[PDB]
Parts: C-alpha cells; structure tokens; sequence
RNA sequence: CCUAGUAACGGCGAGUGAAGCGGCAACAGCUCAAAUUUGAAAGCUGGCUUCGGCCCGCGUUGUAAUUUGGAGAGGAUGCUUUGGGCGAGGCUCCUUCUGAGUUCCCUGGAACGGGACGCCACAGAGGGUGAGAGCCCCGUAUAGUUGGAAGCCAAGCCUGUGUAAAGCUCCUUCGACGAGUCGAGUAGUUUGGGAAUGCUGCUCAAAAUGGGAGGUAAAUUUCUUCUAAAGCUAAAUACCGGCCAGAGACCGAUAGCGCACAAGUAGAGUGAUCGAAAGAUGAAAAGCACUUUGAAAAGAGGGUUAAAUAGCACGUGAAAUUGUUGAAAGGGAAGCGCUUGUGACCAGACUUGCGCCCGGCGGAUCAUCCGGUGUUCUCACCGGUGCACUCCGCCGGGCUCAGGCCA
RNA sequence: CCGGGACCGAGGACCGCGCUCUGCAAGGAUGCUGGCGUAAUGGUCACCAGCGACCCGUCUUGAAACACGGACCAAGGAGUCAAGGUUUUGCGCGAGUGUUUGGGUGUAAAACCCGCACGCGUAAUGAAAGUGAACGUAGGUGAGAGCUUCGGCGCAUCAUCGACCGAUCCUGAUGUAUUCGGAUGGAUUUGAGUAGGAGCGUUAAGCCUUGGACCCGAAAGAUGGUGAACUAUGCUUGGAUAGG
RNA sequence: AGACUAAUCGAACCAUCUAGUAGCUGGUUACCGCCGAAGUUUCCCUCAGGAUAGCAGUGUCGACCUUCAGUUUUAUGAGGU
RNA sequence: UUAACUGAACGUGGGCAUUCGAAUGUAUCGACACUAGUGGGCCAUUUUUGGUAAGCAGAACUGGCGAUGCGGGAUGAACCG
RNA sequence: GUCCCACCCAUACCCCGCCCUCAGGGUAGAAACGAUGCCCUGAGGAGUAGGCGGCCGUGGAGGUCAGUGACGAAGCCUAGGGCGUGAGCCCGGGUCGAACGGCCUCUAGUGCAGAUCUUGGUGGUAGUAGCAAAUACUUCAAUGAGAACUUGAAGGACCGAAGUGGGGAAAGGUUCCAUGUGAACAGCGGUUGGACAUGGGUUAGUCGAUCCUAAGCCAUAGGGAAGUUCCGUUUCAAAGGGGC
RNA sequence: GCGAUGGCCAGAAAGUGGUGUUGACGCAAUGUGAUUUCUGCCCAGUGCUCUGAAUGUCAAAGUGAAGAAAUUCAACCAAGC
RNA sequence: AUUAACGAGAUUCCCACUGUCCCUAUCUACUAUCUAGCGAAACCACAGCCAAGGGAACGGGCUUGGCAAAAUCAGCGGGGAA
RNA sequence: GUGUGAAUACAAACCAUGAAAGUGUGGCCUAUCGAUCCUUUAGUCCCUCGAAAUUUGAGGCUAGAGGUGCCAGAAAAGUUAC
C-alpha cells in the first residue's frame, strides 16, 4: 500500500528466513585458531618455507587483461627448459600444473627465468649425513640466512605497466594517414561487409565464365 | 536509544496517536503492491509513470566484461602526471621533452574530449578516441596512437 | 567478500532470481578395463606345524608384475639414483612442595567496622570463617623442583651394495581408450534456462579424426576447446544433540527452562497424550527443665537468646476484609467544590546586634627604623627596635540607630 | 472651585521633564502613636451552616441514560527488533571517499597498525549497432545582498532569449574495394544531460515496505496418529420367561 | 430418524503446520507549555474500506524587499432571475 | 511582412519628479522540504425541490454545534448576551 | 397596550499586582559573566483527533563526589511538618536488620482503573437457602471428662423366600481378624467405624488354570510396494517319523 | 441385467479378494405394499437400448507431394456424435 | 375404488359416572414456622419513596413541587426496561 | 489541471475549386465510444541472434485494426425448515 512518493520496495522476506540466520560472533575466536595452526605447521616444517613456488599468469578477460597475478603451477615445458625432472619438482617446494600450455613466447621466457634463479638459491640437505652425494650441498654454505614466506620474497614485482614515459621532442611519431578516429571506423565497417563483398567478387568470376 | 522517542510521550493518552475513528487495523488496502491497476492507480501514475509494459528486445546470458570501457575527459588529462613533474611542464622549463601517457595503466580505455588543453605537445595511447578529442590534442602539437 | 537485487522467468499481475571473471582462507595428488609371463600362476583364503615348511582348495570363462592419455610401448645412448641399525636432545600427561599482623585502644552477642603503628606484592582473581579480611584458612602470580608411564619429533654417527630395480635426452615407425549407453521424438515434474536447464517412464537406436559443448529453431562451409557412459583421497565449511570448560551493560521465585525442592513427580483420560503447586527460624537447637489449673488439646508462671515485636502455622509482614478501645455524625443514599464558625492538635519568628563615651581588670606591642625572605616590582610576611595620651581582649555604667505580631 | 467613602503602595544610591523655585503634591509611602511578645495572628484535620455539584471508560450527529464492560485489593499486562529506502540535524575527510572478507600484533571477544581488489561518486543518451558536451573573459537582457576609486563590479537564486552532446525527421561535399563513406547546412520535435564538479562514511528523529509486526479473538483447510468398556449390524459358544 | 460411532456427529477424538488470515468488535500506562482540524473534489466488483487534492504541525532559507487585501470610491464590460 | 526602410517585435542615445499621479489598513512578505489526523456529519435565518404532512427525504450563500465552559430562556448539544 | 425615573449581577469592557509565552533593545581598551546570565519596554492566553518542545520518576553500565551506614543501610506504618503551578522531592516519630544514594554521559523487557483481561487472596448476600422418599422407636443397668444414633437384657416393629437371607462370575486390592487412639474424615454427635497406629492371616496328585478345538489372529513357500510394510494359511515348495 | 473367457462389487498394486462349500425354483439391482374388484390414451421432449450398407464430422501413429532443411499442404481414417 | 379383523393414531354424537363447573367447605401425613448443632450459590458501577417537565422522543440521581423519624419478623410477585 | 472521447488556432509539404480575393485537416454548432499483455497488417531496407560467414525462421523500433456496454477495462449456476 503505497502512500507517498516512494521507491518501489522489493524485500525478499516472505519465506521462513528466521530459520536461517548466520551471525558472526566468532570472528576473533576463529582468527586465534588459524594463527595457532600456522605456527604449528611452521614448526613441523622446521627449515623449509611454508608456501610453494608459483608462476606468473595474466588474467583471461578483456577487462583485467592488463594485470598479472600468481598461477597454480609450472607447465611441463617450462620445467624441461630449466632442466628439472618432472618427479623431483613437487618434492622440493615447486608446484606443477600439467594442464596448462605455452601459446606465446613472452610467458614461456618470463617463467623460465623466474624458476632458474630459484634453483641457484636452493640449499639441499643430503638424505644421509655420513654419505653425501653429488647433488647435495657440500656442508660449507649450509649456514646462511634463510627466508620462510616465499610469497612476499617471490611475489609479482609489478602487476601493471609503468604509468607514463618521458621522451625527447622530435622523437614523437606520426599518426595514421587518415587519422586515429577514422582508422577505427574503417576497420569496423570492413568486418561488417566481409561477407557481402566476398560473394559479389566470387560470383563475378563465374558470371564472366 | 529508546529513552527519547515519541512512543514514550504517548503514555497516558488512549489510542497512542493513531486516531479514534480510524483505529490502525491490520492491513487495510492490501499487502505490498496490491491494487496497482485498480485502487492504487492514482498514486502509481502521478509518481512512477511507466511501471507497466514491455519495451525493447531481450539479451540471453549477458556478460558485462564485454562492455568495459571507462572514459576520461581531456581537461583532466594533465592530472595523470605526478604533481612535481607537472609543475615543471606548465612553468615552461623542459622546452624539448614530451610526456607519453598510458591511459590503460590508469584504468581507462576511451579518451573523450570536453574541456581545453594548454599548448604543450603530449602523446596519448588509448584504445578508443573521440573525433573531437583527436583534433584538440593534435592542434597542441601532440598525437594519439591506438594501442589495443 | 564482490559480481547482483543484475541477465532472465512471471494472469510480464502479486512476486521470484543465478553464473564466468576479480581479492582472500586452505592446498595434494592418483589406480582400473582395453596387450601373450607363454623359456615355465611368477598370485591368494584355510588346515597342520616345530617355526622349516608340507597338504587340500580358489583360479586359465584370467590371480601377480607391466600401462592410464600428463602419456606410453618398442628401439637407440652415457652418466646418475636406490638398502638395514643406533641415536643425544627437545616437546605432550599425571603427581610432590611455595610471600606477609590475629600488635594496642573504643562500639558489639561475635570485628571481618572506626583510630594508631607495621609488613608482603611477577600474588589487591574468587570463596569461607559469629558483620566490608592482600598478611586467620583454602586458593591466586612466577619459573623451577620430587616421582612415574607410553608414544612422537630429531642433530649426528656405525655398517651392506647391483643378479635386481629406477630417473633424464633423441627418433623412422606403432599408439589398444568404457553400448539399450550418447543422441532424437513424445509425456510428467522441476529450474532464472526463454522453439524446451536437469531428472525419470515409453518408442526408435549411433559413430571413428569420431564424439560432447560453444544460452534462438534449420541447411551448407570453417574455427575454438575439452575426452563422457568404471573407481579412490587430507585441509579451509556446518552443528551446543552427547561428554567437558571459561565467560555476560541477561532473569532474580506470578521472573528465568514445564522443573532453584523425593519434576516429567502427584493427579486426570479406555487410549494417543495432557501435566501442576511448593525456596529463607538462629552465629550456635541453646527446639522451653521444673511448679500449678485442665478429661485432653493447651493456658498462667518460670526459663534459653543480642532479640521469642524470631516458637518448627518460624527473616522483613503492605492492601482488600475483621475484633476490641478512644473521638464524632445520622427525618427516604453517601461522597465532592467555594467561604466563615466551633473543638482538637501543631510548625515558624521572637528571647538581641552594631557603633560611640566613661571607669576597671589582664596581656604584648601599636606608629617608626634596620637586617633577611617572598612577590603582582610595589605591596607584604618573619627577626630586632617600641615601653604607655598607642594597639588588642574582657567586665561594669550611660546614650543613638535598626530589630517580632496585630491595629 | 470646595466636601464625604471604598480598594491598592508595584519600584529601591544620584541622573529626567517641569513648577507656585532658601523649596515642592515634579520618573511608584512615608511620618507619629498604642496593646501584645504567646497558640494572640497563621496552618492541618473532623463536624454543623449558606450556595453550587447526575457515573466513570467507550462507539456516536447526539450518553447521567431503559446503550455496552466494571463486586473489592495486590503483583503481571500492549508501537518492539533486523534488512532495504527517503527527507531533515551533528560530525570527519573532500574529486574523491570507505581500516576490521582477510593479514600483522596484543596487558587478548578490547585496543593499535597494513594493503591488493571492490562498492558508490566523477558523463550522458538510444530498443539496438553505436556515438559522446567551450563561436564569446564559459554568452546577452531585467531584478539582486554586499563591496566601491562613486564611475561602477555584481554571489546565491528567480524569469527570459541563445550556444554545445545523444535520439528522431530532412539535406547528401571532397573522395572511392562503384557501393561504400557521412562532410556541411536546416527542422511549431525529444532526454532522469553540458554550461568553473558535491559526494562518500557515520550519528539522532519522523515516515514507508515485507517479516508473528501495537496486544487478545473466528466459522474452516492440511500432514501423521489413537478409539466398538457406551451404542449399531453380524459371526462362534452359553443362560433365562407364574397361572387362566 | 441424518440416526448411532465413549455425556461429543449435516463428518469423532489427540498432537503438529500455527502466534493460521480478518476492510470487523474491545483495550492501549507520568506532568506542564505553544499551535490546532475534517466528514468535501477525482478514480477503484467501491458504498463499514483505500489512493489523490484540500484543511493541520514542525524545520527553515530569500529580503526586512515597502510589497500586499473575503473592503470602499471613480471609469468601463458581461447576464435573463 | 510591404510596390516601397513602408511595418512589425527586440534595442543604443536623449527628454519628463519642485508633486511616482483615489481612500483605509498593513497585530503579519515570498518560496521550498517532510509528514499526522479526517473522507458516517447534524442544526438555524432568507431562497428553494418531491410529499396531505412529519422531530421526514434532497440542494445554494453565510453563521453555529461537533471540538466549549460562563450569565439569561424554571429544565433543555444548536436560540439571546 | 404604550411611555418615563432609580436600582440588581457574567469567566465580557476599564485601572492595579503576580505567573508563563512571543517580539524588539542595552551589557569588554572588561572594577568581569551559571553571556544558556543579568537589566529595560510592549502585546497576547478557550480546545477533542493530531503535531512539536521542556521536564519528573524505575532496573542496569562508565566517570566522579577522597559521599551515607551495626552509635542502625534498604523496606513498611504515620487526620506530624517544609518546598514545587504539577508529575514529584525533602525532614520528624514508630517498626526492623545489611546494604544504599547525589551529579554529567550511556542503555532498555521503563510508569495502569478498565480489555465478560491473567494468577493468587477476601467480602456483602448470611448464621440465610437448606440437611423432609424407603412405616419407628422405648425403659433400666454398665463404660466414660461427655451418650438419641457404643454394649447387655426386656418390650414394640419391618424385610415376608422374583428377601434387607445363604454362596458365586466381572471389577476392586487388604477393605478380612485382634489390641490401642489426640486431631482430620463419617454434611448432627461419637467412647463406635470399611478412618488412624502397631501386629497377625490365604497349605490341594482329586476344586480351577495347565490339555483340545470354534468364530478369528499370526509365522513359513511365494508374489506386490520408493518404503513404514500389504496379500497369502496349502497355495506353481526337494516341507515328514517309525523300528532294531 | 447375467450361461463362468460372465453379471454386480472391493483394492495403491499383486501368482489379491466378497457374493461362492454358489449355477436361472439361482445370484444381483429397483419400484409398489394383505385379500376382493380393476389398472385406460400419449415415443413429440429427457433418458435407456438395437442395426452399420451410409461419408456427413474426425486424434495420435502410418502413407503421398513440394522444399536445401526445420516445416507446410493433401487424401485416408476407430469409437462417439 | 372398496374392505372383515387389528390400533397407548386424528375426529363427532348418545347411555352410565363423577368437585371440571354453579360455589366453595372440612380432615390426615411430611414441610414451611421456632430452637440446638452443621452451613453453601447465583448475582452486585455506586445505590434504592413518588407526580409532572425537559432529555437519546418511558428517570432511583437533573429542574419545580409533594414530603420526610432508630433497629426489625412472616408472606407477596407491581417495579429494578430483574 | 492524470487518462479516454470530442474541439480551436498556426507551421512545413502535396492537391481540389474559382476570372480572382479567398475557402477546404469530414458532416452548420452542442452526443454518436475503448488501456497494459497477446495476435495481425502497413512502413525503412534499417538494428540483433553474443566463436565467424551466406540464405530460411524468430525477435526489435514507428502507425493502424481484433475488446472489455459493470463502458479507467476479474474468466463464473442454484439450495439450506440440519
Ligand atoms: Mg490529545
Ligand atoms: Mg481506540
Ligand atoms: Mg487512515
Ligand atoms: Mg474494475
Ligand atoms: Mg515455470
Ligand atoms: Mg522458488
Ligand atoms: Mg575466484
Ligand atoms: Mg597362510
Ligand atoms: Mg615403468
Ligand atoms: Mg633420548
Ligand atoms: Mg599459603
Ligand atoms: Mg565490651
Ligand atoms: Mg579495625
Ligand atoms: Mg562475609
Ligand atoms: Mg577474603
Ligand atoms: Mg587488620
Ligand atoms: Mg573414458
Ligand atoms: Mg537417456
Ligand atoms: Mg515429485
Ligand atoms: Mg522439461
Ligand atoms: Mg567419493
Ligand atoms: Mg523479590
Ligand atoms: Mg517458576
Ligand atoms: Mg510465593
Ligand atoms: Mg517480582
Ligand atoms: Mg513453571
Ligand atoms: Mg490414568
Ligand atoms: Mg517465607
Ligand atoms: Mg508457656
Ligand atoms: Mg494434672
Ligand atoms: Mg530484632
Ligand atoms: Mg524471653
Ligand atoms: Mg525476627
Ligand atoms: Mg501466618
Ligand atoms: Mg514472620
Ligand atoms: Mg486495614
Ligand atoms: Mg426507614
Ligand atoms: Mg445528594
Ligand atoms: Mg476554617
Ligand atoms: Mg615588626
Ligand atoms: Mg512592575
Ligand atoms: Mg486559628
Ligand atoms: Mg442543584
Ligand atoms: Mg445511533
Ligand atoms: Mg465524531
Ligand atoms: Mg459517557
Ligand atoms: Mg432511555
Ligand atoms: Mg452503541
Ligand atoms: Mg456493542
Ligand atoms: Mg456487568
Ligand atoms: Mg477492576
Ligand atoms: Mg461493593
Ligand atoms: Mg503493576
Ligand atoms: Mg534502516
Ligand atoms: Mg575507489
Ligand atoms: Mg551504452
Ligand atoms: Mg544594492
Ligand atoms: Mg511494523
Ligand atoms: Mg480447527
Ligand atoms: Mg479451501
Ligand atoms: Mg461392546
Ligand atoms: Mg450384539
Ligand atoms: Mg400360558
Ligand atoms: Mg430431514
Ligand atoms: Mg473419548
Ligand atoms: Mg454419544
Ligand atoms: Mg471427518
Ligand atoms: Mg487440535
Ligand atoms: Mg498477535
Ligand atoms: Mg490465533
Ligand atoms: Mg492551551
Ligand atoms: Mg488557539
Ligand atoms: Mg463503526
Ligand atoms: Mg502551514
Ligand atoms: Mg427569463
Ligand atoms: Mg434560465
Ligand atoms: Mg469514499
Ligand atoms: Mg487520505
Ligand atoms: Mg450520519
Ligand atoms: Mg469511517
Ligand atoms: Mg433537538
Ligand atoms: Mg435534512
Ligand atoms: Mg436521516
Ligand atoms: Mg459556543
Ligand atoms: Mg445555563
Ligand atoms: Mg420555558
Ligand atoms: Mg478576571
Ligand atoms: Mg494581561
Ligand atoms: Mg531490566
Ligand atoms: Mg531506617
Ligand atoms: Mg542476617
Ligand atoms: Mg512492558
Ligand atoms: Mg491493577
Ligand atoms: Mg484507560
Ligand atoms: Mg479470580
Ligand atoms: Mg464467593
Ligand atoms: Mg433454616
Ligand atoms: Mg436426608
Ligand atoms: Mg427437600
Ligand atoms: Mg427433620
Ligand atoms: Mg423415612
Ligand atoms: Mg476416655
Ligand atoms: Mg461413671
Ligand atoms: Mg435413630
Ligand atoms: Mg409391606
Ligand atoms: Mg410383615
Ligand atoms: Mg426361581
Ligand atoms: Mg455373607
Ligand atoms: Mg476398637
Ligand atoms: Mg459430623
Ligand atoms: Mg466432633
Ligand atoms: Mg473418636
Ligand atoms: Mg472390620
Ligand atoms: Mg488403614
Ligand atoms: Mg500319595
Ligand atoms: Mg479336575
Ligand atoms: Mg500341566
Ligand atoms: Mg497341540
Ligand atoms: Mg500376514
Ligand atoms: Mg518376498
Ligand atoms: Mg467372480
Ligand atoms: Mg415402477
Ligand atoms: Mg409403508
Ligand atoms: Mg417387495
Ligand atoms: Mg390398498
Ligand atoms: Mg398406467
Ligand atoms: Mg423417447
Ligand atoms: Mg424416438
Ligand atoms: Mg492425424
Ligand atoms: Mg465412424
Ligand atoms: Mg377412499
Ligand atoms: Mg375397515
Ligand atoms: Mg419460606
Ligand atoms: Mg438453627
Ligand atoms: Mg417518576
Ligand atoms: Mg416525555
Ligand atoms: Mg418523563
Ligand atoms: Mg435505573
Ligand atoms: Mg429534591
Ligand atoms: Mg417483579
Ligand atoms: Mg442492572
Ligand atoms: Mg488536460
Ligand atoms: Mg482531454
Ligand atoms: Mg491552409
Ligand atoms: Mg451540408
Ligand atoms: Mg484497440
Ligand atoms: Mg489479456
Ligand atoms: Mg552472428
Ligand atoms: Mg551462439
Ligand atoms: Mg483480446
Ligand atoms: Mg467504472
Ligand atoms: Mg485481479
């Protein structure tokens, strides 16, 4: 029953909503529980970092196309280029994704470098102390300052391109011959008429023959 | 705070401010939007003209990402460069160097042109550009180039 | 969390209503069918056994090894990789022990109250004790300490080894992949799903670069992306029903759960089921000995107690209604408003204050000056100097001014 | 121009207007005198007297009503809370604004600190493909508070004539993938627009909607269970009813 | 005979959905101060009810704008009781 | 628009106050925001319709009761002050 | 009927005092002020439905009065006093026994005469209606505080074998017997009792149950149903017992 | 009305039931109401029932034609009417 | 349409009989009534004498008059629109 | 000062009539009529089917018609003497 100048209401409160209400009075209590779980997990993994290595990935939509972020794992081609066995990768903190492909060469080159320098920073303790092996650390540089986050130390350096660039005058390029605005209109109408133009040209060839 | 509200001032007065002849019954007139075409028409036409009917064609499974292109006018173009560098250009100290502005990195796709521009050459890189905006940036010595 | 009250559905009325992207919490991957071990069923339930094994049975209509699309098989090629046993030290659980006044005086039945003087504090959370206790008692704070049991984690050492098994780099060629299922027509239900989103019944019933999906039905030609009809698996999430624990700007015996009590009890109904009322003597029973009237219940004396104006009908004991004593009114209602009168009872105010003059008593100290200190820097305090016509307190006498109520 | 009576005394240094001018009746009461200093004046309660006075609450044009509820007393007893809107008040920042989904930290459900995204705002208009805001010191004219060198400049807002962007209807230049392209100039048309930004978070009050919704109240409808110890009909097995 | 089916029958009794809905009856709790109404217009399966305009209160801003008026006078029009 | 710078609207410049060109009042100027109650009415003078008539039914201008006590009509929502 | 003198009284009109509301002025080289204060001047006051402002009380929370109290806190009674227009606040006397207030902010399950309101308690009517079917009681003695309704004896009556007699089925569950007894119950009394208290009492090879079947109910073989379960009783079953 | 491959009737279904240990002198469904004396005219309307040459009307499936296809158009066509 | 027998079925008349009536009178038992003991309920705004007037058009209360003397027992059915 | 019906005065086009000025946007004036949703026809040669083309089919934008007489517009037969 409207009586005055009102906004037409739409309140979805005709079911038995009172039976399903989820108040959050345990917001601080839950936070304490997670912090107790993190430090308990970090204690179990005494010298190891808590997290795992991730690759650099670009967002999939025309909006968000500009920004980059972390992915799930390295493709099987990325691991091969850096000379890491497939089975050994998951057991030294590296995350592997077997259902991703490298269509371009920019993404392939960026991830290989990001993975190659990690291999140089790795300290690998031997399986048995009394008998070390060829690939083990020779015990001289086992004592050094280490990192544990691996998400802040290996995060995205810069997600977006630089805001602007400064270049000297007389280096500014010349635009398209027609102009920027008219270059768009011509390119739009060319795709609209791709079908009409194509059949008219083709039927002319058969008409003359 | 209930200590100061009109229900506390109604104590001792019968009918609690709702009237004697009209007694504030349960639901006179119906519930919700009842009577839109029958007895609430006079209210629904003085205000809200256009509630009933169909207009236009329908779209199945609309994805709003296909239609993302925020726009920026031309008089705010100089506000993108940082303040310290900005004052140098307006003061007239460079005289030989031009800035290259990347609209996409700031979150824009189309460059509209609404205000005025000072006579300093610039370079603008945009996905879309208006017809009037291209002329004003060009007569200042600059050029706009599509970037996709 | 956002997308979003959005695309869409709807007598397009009332109303209803998702998903992809994006930030974060939490992260972990895998084994079967389809191949001939064919130079050796290499595999397993059960029974007996001296503990080394033996016997029957299941099974060739297929039990182990080998392979799961990320591949893989079959060939090339040189390097590399792989077993057992100890183990300081550290962490969880229970259990031994932990600082300081009953000092002095007053009120009281009893200090845990008031006053004076002390002490402890990584302990002034809480409760008890004859009234508000840090030091009377239990506990409370801190790391250690006595003793004991069983699992984890793990620094670093001591010893076998290639018949076997495993990983990487390249290639001409090979490369098995789930059927009354997918899909289509029709019917009912359902969904935001719209020439039909999912599900189920009936009829028809596939293929090998095949097949499904690409949110408008259909034909022709291209393109993108995954691999259905077999299976397993921790964490982030829900919940106060069960066993435990810690808390509150929550209720305070008609409140809070129906139940603070021998409460799902007493009681009602043939039955399914319905279902109450009811907390408090005192610090301690010290719960009234003995005498006397009465058939008895009980009464009157006399006792216990700080109190019986606390006596098992017991803390405090309001109103409706009732009894006795005292005061008053009443010719078919009573009550009530304005204004006097009579009788009863009662709060205020007033009962002196200031000033001047004379006389007497008692005291140190009024003006002034010097030294020290403070401060608003020109105004004061303290020490000294005064030494009686000055200054201050009291008493006696005289005079002026003002002060309560009604006229 | 001279008599007689009643009721009242507000204010609290001087100032003023005046006059009959050593003073005064002129912007508000002073002077003299007596009795009593307590139940005397005054106040509370009970009763008699003169005058006045129908029982409250409620619906109703009209209630003291032969209209309805109420024998009496004590405790209980009715506009609340959440999400979403809207205008107004206070506060912080301001072309920006919002720490608390989450992370760091802590004397631990408190307090303090950090940032990527995101929401609303900064640009509209069409069903849609789409396109997208300056002729002028951001315009001209009439009023405008305030300021001013006195000539003038003129905020907020009101009226009026124009200019610019989108839609709708006309006109169709140079050019050319010869059918594409849409310049320029118009039109008693149209929009929740431009024309030197005003918004975001929070606090308090009124009002609105769906929810038990200010409190108490139907005759019905639906899901699942318990009854033939009364009474109705039938079945198996028993019993009872003088003398003419 | 619409009779009887546990004092219940023109559709038994018990628990739940359920605090079922009501344009219709009844009630709705301290004091003082200032302002102060309507039963009329239009639409509705509308006539015991709602929306809409009017009458009413509060919060203000623009000027103190010299503007205004349920009135008279003077000049000039309309009407068919 | 006219045969026509002849008209038409809107304008620059200039001229006209010594008196801004009827009375009375101005104890109440203009604009905006949000919202309550009400939407059963009844009585009287003059005009007036249906009806034999009615403390009956239906209208127009204005004043009253409702929402309101006080002094007169002995009494009496509406009459006189 | 007409005309003329005097007089009587409304909350209306005139003058004065006081309260509140509204409007217009004065107050800093501050010897100054709950500046929300104080001083000067004028006009106005009816009101249901309804609107807004200011204030008073109740239960809790933060701060502060270095607040009151066993030499008596809170509560209750009181024709005993003071303050406010009013809701209300404050003191004296009596009773009682362990906690409780003022001031500025915060918070809400926050104020009662009504709803044939909810639970508990108590009145008038009132020592009133009434305790009247089934023919009926009387004399002496004993017991006892007390005898119409306890016991013995002697008279008078009733039920009158389809009984008020003598035994059982259903149902009840100690009501059966003895000794003793204050209150409560036996709608009057009570020494008496089917009431109260303490003890005691029910013996079977032959009487019944146990055994057999009737109407009827339920397993098995099998078939239905998503399922709790429905049908089926010799049925489309490899269904048993006797001797040495 | 009915000769068991059946009539009337129960059940969600069933290798399920009642009449039925039954067979027209029987089972099942209706109206009138002892005996005596009688029971007339109407098949237009509403029901019930019988006979399919008639082609009128006519569903799904099936058959034919057009189209690149979805699809559209034609004949044929049970019971009932 | 008739109909013997039958009926706690409806109706009219005649004989017998009578307190149904003219027209009322008397007697008996158990109550009512008084006393001892025991001892409730409905209902109730406050209450209880009338005549006229006006008023919501039929008052116990208002206006104008009539009037009006403690405390009580047994009966009664006009009013309390019981 | 919303809708529907009906009505008045101009503007920009194309025409009728008359020698011409002029008159004409239905009937000399006051009545003679109808929303949302859905269907159907006319119009431009226009926009969409959201992985890309070409033809069918479907959906949009502007103006008419199919109708609500309860005419600001629900789809609707009786009985109760239980
Ligand atoms: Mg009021
Ligand atoms: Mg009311
Ligand atoms: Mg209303
Ligand atoms: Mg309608
Ligand atoms: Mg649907
Ligand atoms: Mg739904
Ligand atoms: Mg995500
Ligand atoms: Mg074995
Ligand atoms: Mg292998
Ligand atoms: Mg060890
Ligand atoms: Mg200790
Ligand atoms: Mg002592
Ligand atoms: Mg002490
Ligand atoms: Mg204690
Ligand atoms: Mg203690
Ligand atoms: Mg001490
Ligand atoms: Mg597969
Ligand atoms: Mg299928
Ligand atoms: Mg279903
Ligand atoms: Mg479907
Ligand atoms: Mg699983
Ligand atoms: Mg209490
Ligand atoms: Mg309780
Ligand atoms: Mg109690
Ligand atoms: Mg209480
Ligand atoms: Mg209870
Ligand atoms: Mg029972
Ligand atoms: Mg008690
Ligand atoms: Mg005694
Ligand atoms: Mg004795
Ligand atoms: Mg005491
Ligand atoms: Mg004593
Ligand atoms: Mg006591
Ligand atoms: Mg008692
Ligand atoms: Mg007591
Ligand atoms: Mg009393
Ligand atoms: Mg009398
Ligand atoms: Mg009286
Ligand atoms: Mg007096
Ligand atoms: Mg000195
Ligand atoms: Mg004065
Ligand atoms: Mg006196
Ligand atoms: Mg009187
Ligand atoms: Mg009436
Ligand atoms: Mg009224
Ligand atoms: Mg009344
Ligand atoms: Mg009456
Ligand atoms: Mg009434
Ligand atoms: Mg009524
Ligand atoms: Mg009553
Ligand atoms: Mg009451
Ligand atoms: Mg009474
Ligand atoms: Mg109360
Ligand atoms: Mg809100
Ligand atoms: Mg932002
Ligand atoms: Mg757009
Ligand atoms: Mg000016
Ligand atoms: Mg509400
Ligand atoms: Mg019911
Ligand atoms: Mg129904
Ligand atoms: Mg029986
Ligand atoms: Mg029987
Ligand atoms: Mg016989
Ligand atoms: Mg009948
Ligand atoms: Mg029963
Ligand atoms: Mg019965
Ligand atoms: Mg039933
Ligand atoms: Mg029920
Ligand atoms: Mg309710
Ligand atoms: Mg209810
Ligand atoms: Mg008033
Ligand atoms: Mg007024
Ligand atoms: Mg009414
Ligand atoms: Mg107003
Ligand atoms: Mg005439
Ligand atoms: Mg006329
Ligand atoms: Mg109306
Ligand atoms: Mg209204
Ligand atoms: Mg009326
Ligand atoms: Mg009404
Ligand atoms: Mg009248
Ligand atoms: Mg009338
Ligand atoms: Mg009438
Ligand atoms: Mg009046
Ligand atoms: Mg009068
Ligand atoms: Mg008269
Ligand atoms: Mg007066
Ligand atoms: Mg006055
Ligand atoms: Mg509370
Ligand atoms: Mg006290
Ligand atoms: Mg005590
Ligand atoms: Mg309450
Ligand atoms: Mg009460
Ligand atoms: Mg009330
Ligand atoms: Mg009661
Ligand atoms: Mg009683
Ligand atoms: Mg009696
Ligand atoms: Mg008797
Ligand atoms: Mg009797
Ligand atoms: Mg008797
Ligand atoms: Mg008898
Ligand atoms: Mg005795
Ligand atoms: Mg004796
Ligand atoms: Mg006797
Ligand atoms: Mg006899
Ligand atoms: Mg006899
Ligand atoms: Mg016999
Ligand atoms: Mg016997
Ligand atoms: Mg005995
Ligand atoms: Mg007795
Ligand atoms: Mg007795
Ligand atoms: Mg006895
Ligand atoms: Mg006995
Ligand atoms: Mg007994
Ligand atoms: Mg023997
Ligand atoms: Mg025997
Ligand atoms: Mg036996
Ligand atoms: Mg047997
Ligand atoms: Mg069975
Ligand atoms: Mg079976
Ligand atoms: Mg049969
Ligand atoms: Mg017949
Ligand atoms: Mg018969
Ligand atoms: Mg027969
Ligand atoms: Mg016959
Ligand atoms: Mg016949
Ligand atoms: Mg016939
Ligand atoms: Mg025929
Ligand atoms: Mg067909
Ligand atoms: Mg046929
Ligand atoms: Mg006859
Ligand atoms: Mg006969
Ligand atoms: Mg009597
Ligand atoms: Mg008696
Ligand atoms: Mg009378
Ligand atoms: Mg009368
Ligand atoms: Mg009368
Ligand atoms: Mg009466
Ligand atoms: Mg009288
Ligand atoms: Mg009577
Ligand atoms: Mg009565
Ligand atoms: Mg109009
Ligand atoms: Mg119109
Ligand atoms: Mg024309
Ligand atoms: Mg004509
Ligand atoms: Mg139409
Ligand atoms: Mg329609
Ligand atoms: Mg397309
Ligand atoms: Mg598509
Ligand atoms: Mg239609
Ligand atoms: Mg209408
Ligand atoms: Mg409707």
């Amino acid at each position: 029953a409207i009586k005055h100048n009102q906004q037409i209401p739409n309140n979805h409160f005709r079911k038995h909503w009172q039976r399903r209400v989820r108040c959050h009075f345990d917001q601080p209590g839950k936070k304490v529980t997670r912090r107790l779980a993190r430090r308990a997990k970090a204690a179990a993994l005494a010298p190891r970092p808590v997290d795992k290595l991730r690759p650099i990935v670009r967002c999939p939509t025309v909006k968000y196309n500009r920004r980059t972020r972390l992915g799930r794992g390295f493709t099987l081609e990325e691991l091969k280029a850096a000379g890491i066995p497939r089975l050994l990768a998951p057991t030294i903190g590296i995350a592997v994704d077997h259902r991703r492909k490298n269509l371009s060469e920019e993404s392939l080159a960026a991830n290989v470098q990001r993975l190659k320098d990690y291999k140089a920073r790795l300290i690998l303790f031997p399986r048995k102390s009394n008998k070390p092996k060829k690939a083990d650390t020779p015990k001289d540089q086992q004592t050094a300052e280490t990192t544990t986050s691996l998400r802040t130390s290996f995060g995205v350096e810069q997600p977006l391109a630089p805001g602007f660039t400064e270049i000297s005058k007389s280096e500014i390029p010349a635009g398209i011959e027609g102009g920027a605005y008219r270059a768009l209109r011509k390119a739009r109408s060319d795709a609209r008429l791709v079908g009409v133009r194509e059949k008219r040209a083709k039927e002319k060839a058969e008409a003359e023959a | 705070p209930t200590r100061f509200s009109k229900t506390r001032k109604h104590r001792g007065h019968v009918s609690a401010g709702k009237g004697r002849v009209g007694k504030h019954r349960k639901h006179p007139g119906g519930r919700g939007m009842a009577g839109g075409q029958h007895h609430h028409r006079t209210n629904l036409d003085k205000y809200h003209p256009g509630y009933f009917g169909k207009v236009g064609m329908r779209h199945f499974h609309l994805l709003r990402n296909h239609y993302w292109r925020p726009s920026i006018n031309i008089d705010k173009l100089w506000s993108l460069v940082p303040s310290d560098v900005r004052e140098q250009y307006l003061s007239g100290q460079k005289k030989d160097t031009a800035p290259v502005i990347d609209l996409l990195s700031h979150g824009y796709a189309k460059l509209l042109g609404k205000g005025r521009l000072p006579e300093i050459p610039v370079v603008v890189r945009a996905r879309y550009v208006s017809a009037e905006a291209e002329r004003k940036v060009k007569e200042a010595g600059g050029v706009v180039e599509l970037v996709a």
